[PDB]
């Protein structure tokens, strides 16, 4: 509920960075969050559940621009040594990140580790809801997947991705999404 | 009676239901302030903005 309660138009030209300490009940909201996640941090109560919410609730004050654009907490739960289910909300958080924001360097890493981590259903996750949720969407290129990306992406079609079938339907999934049936405009 | 007689005192009452769980639960929210002031300057430490 306080992850709804969604304050877009706060930082009317630029109170993005610490400026006001930024103002009023969203610093509130914040002070309760910050509670809730050193609490499971320290009780911890049933799958970090709460820790799960909470990072959903940050990365919506993300959107609404009042905690800045970064990536870097959620980066630090999509982690390896955390549980599932948090690393499984910072992956769709930081899908969302590279989805509105255009961060090339963190889409990089995410593929990158589609290719590296051990676990499955993060692999099987982290494809599905990115193809859900998508960034450098066909046919609206202005973030430039011609240059290499489709070139690493076509690889990971092919290599890397023998270890599954799903991992690479999922990656026929991502070239249904991205630029499906043609060229992709680099030749 | 001001100075034969004497009486008793218990002089503490406080039973106000309302008040009385607000202030169980203002000293929980204490607690709670207070250990994550205190882990927060602890240990391994990340941010929402840049160094608070």
């Amino acid at each position: 509920a306080l992850a709804n309660s969604v304050t877009p138009a706060v930082s009317v030209n630029n109170e993005v960075r610490t400026l006001d300490n930024l103002n009023p009940d969203v610093r509130l909201i914040l002070e309760e969050i910050t509670r809730f996640l050193n609490m499971e941090k320290l009780l911890p109560s049933y799958r970090h559940t709460i820790t799960v919410s909470c990072l959903r609730a940050i990365r919506v004050l993300q959107k609404n621009g009042h905690v800045p654009s970064d990536p870097a907490l959620f980066k630090s739960y999509a982690e390896y040594g955390h549980f599932v289910d948090i690393r499984i909300a910072a992956l769709e958080a930081v899908v969302d990140y590279t989805k509105v924001d255009r961060s090339y360097e963190e889409l990089q890493w995410l593929l990158n580790m589609i290719q590296n981590d051990p676990v499955p259903y993060v692999r099987h996750k982290i494809l599905n809801m990115l193809t859900k949720n998508p960034p450098f969407t066909k046919n609206m290129e202005s973030p430039l997947c011609n240059e290499a990306l489709v070139d690493q992406l076509w690889k990971l079609m092919n290599s890397g991705t023998s270890h599954d079938w799903r991992l690479r339907c999922g990656a026929v999934d991502l070239y249904f999404t991205l630029f499906g049936l043609s060229r992709p405009s680099c030749l | 009676x001001x100075x034969x007689x004497x009486x008793x005192x218990x002089x503490x009452x406080x039973x106000x239901y309302q008040v009385l769980r607000e202030k169980a639960a203002s000293q929980r929210r204490d607690v709670e302030r207070a250990l994550t002031r205190f882990m927060a300057k602890t240990g391994e430490t990340q941010s929402l903005f840049k160094d608070d």
